[PDB]
RNA sequence: GCCUAAGACAGCGGGGAGGUUGGCUUAGAAGCAGCCAUCCUUUAAAGAGUGCGUAACAGCUCACCCGUCGAGGC
């Protein structure tokens, strides 16, 4: 339900960090 | 720079997010902008996979879009209008197709297949079936294969 | 005298005897989609045929006694590295340039080295700071963060045909995205007419 | 006794591919959480994958082939 670069459906993933 | 970025979505379907989204935002573009634009030329398509390829210009603003071509197990569903095929591939059926309805699809990605002859791409197209729980003449796909090679059908060819 | 080893030596005699011209290629290094791609390429003009090295040269002799034809016999002492038999209508020459037209650039990895010179082009690299400018250190590309993203300071040259590439000067060219080298099917010499050709002769070029 | 100079064991180098992210399931599930299937193609060969690995991909590895080595292996 939540991250940051880390799935594949609902929304979240990845990037800068 | 130019970088070009290929993912599959569903036709039609595609969002924001995510599997467009971590694909492009690193190229600096606008996200809704390379979505309109794919739910306009998968209209047809709509529901299905379909791999897009995004050419983008990181430099300079612009993108563009290529659509692809969808994989096999999906033109397989939308020959028999399904969704979600089996649960256990070979202990149920879903899933039937005619030898004619097969040969559709192998010329479709015979392009992108190894095969050099129709009846190779038909034999790799059958192969992915038994993977599905579809069944093709009435019968497990195994065994059309057999056929192919036995010389039984030979006439839906040449 | 494994069965499979005599029928494998029948089949390849079977090339040799099959078609005017007869070359050995180097197949190794060829990651395999792009010899299915050249496969499929030239699949009309050309038979192709990996085996053995041992497999061919008998194939090469027996086929060379059959034929009373001392030459092809010849062709076996340059039979070599990752082998294979192919045999074609084509004159030589024109077997070299489509096999030329055919290959593709490739990353250089580690121990090899310089077909040509490689190098660096400047700009921006992609790339968030990180541990990739504390390794644009050792090769010695210049290297500092501009417009917060890495970038090379550069337009060098690290290299030059003859002397060695390091194993990680490699796979750092890797990571810039960098193809310096040519790979594909590569002729180790052709037979036709009784003539052997070498890639020396089938190189020249109008002057 | 069988395999082995038409190349043993071990090491090292290269290849290890395409339909295809197989179906399902799942936020994800791409050879490698799990369930089911496990075919076909280019082939010298290459599992719908042996283990690492990753959120998933990626990457590393292994089977398998070729090379190199050169006398042993069950
Ligand atoms: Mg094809
Ligand atoms: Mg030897
Ligand atoms: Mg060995
Ligand atoms: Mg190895
Ligand atoms: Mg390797
Ligand atoms: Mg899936
Ligand atoms: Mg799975
Ligand atoms: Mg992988
Ligand atoms: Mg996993
Ligand atoms: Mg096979
Ligand atoms: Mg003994
Ligand atoms: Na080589
Ligand atoms: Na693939
Ligand atoms: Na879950
Ligand atoms: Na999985």
């Amino acid at each position: 339900i939540a991250s940051a670069s880390c799935t594949t459906x609902i929304c979240t993933c990845s990037c800068s960090s | 720079a130019k970088e070009v970025v290929e993912v599959l979505v569903t036709g039609g379907r595609a969002t924001a997010g995510p599997p467009l989204g971590p694909a492009i935002g690193p190229l600096g573009v606008n996200v809704m902008q390379v979505v309109k634009e794919i739910n306009e030329k998968t209209k047809d398509y709509e529901g299905m996979q379909v791999p897009v390829k995004v050419i983008v210009d990181t430099e300079t603003r612009k993108f563009e879009i290529e659509v692809g071509i969808p994989p096999t197990t999906a033109l397989i569903k939308k020959e028999l209008g399904i969704e979600t095929a089996a649960h256990e591939p070979r202990h149920e059926v879903v899933g039937n197709l005619t030898l004619e309805q097969v040969i559709k699809i192998a010329k479709m990605k015979k392009d992108a297949m190894l095969s050099y002859t129709l009846k190779n791409a038909v034999k790799e197209v059958l192969g992915t079936c038994g993977s599905m729980g579809v069944t093709v003449e009435g019968k497990d796909p195994k065994e059309v294969q057999k056929e192919i090679d036995a010389g039984v059908y030979d006439e839906y060819f040449k | 005298m494994a069965p499979w080893k005599i029928e494998e030596v029948k089949t390849l005699k079977g090339l040799i005897k099959s078609k005017p011209v007869v070359a050995i290629v180097d197949m190794m290094d060829v990651p395999a989609p792009q010899l299915q791609e050249i496969r499929d390429k030239i699949r009309d003009k050309v038979k192709l045929r990996m085996s053995r090295n041992t497999l061919i040269i008998r194939a090469l002799k027996e086929a060379a006694e059959e034929l009373n034809n001392p030459k092809l016999a010849e062709l076996a002492n340059y039979v070599e590295r990752g082998a294979a038999i192919l045999v074609t209508d084509m004159n030589p020459f024109k077997l070299y340039k489509l096999l030329e037209e055919n290959k593709s650039p490739a990353p250089v990895r580690g121990g090899q080295i310089a077909p040509c010179d490689i190098k660096v082009e400047k700009g921006s690299t992609g790339m968030p700071p990180g541990p990739f400018l504390g390794e644009l250190k050792s090769v010695g590309i210049p290297a500092a963060i501009e417009k917060g993203k890495i970038a090379i300071k550069e337009d060098k040259v690290v290299v030059k045909k003859g002397e060695v590439v390091s194993p990680k000067l490699a796979a750092v060219l890797d990571r810039l995205g960098i193809k310096p080298i040519k790979v594909g099917l590569n002729i180790l010499a052709v037979y036709e007419d009784g003539i052997i050709y070498t890639p020396d002769v089938l190189k020249v070029d109008e002057e």
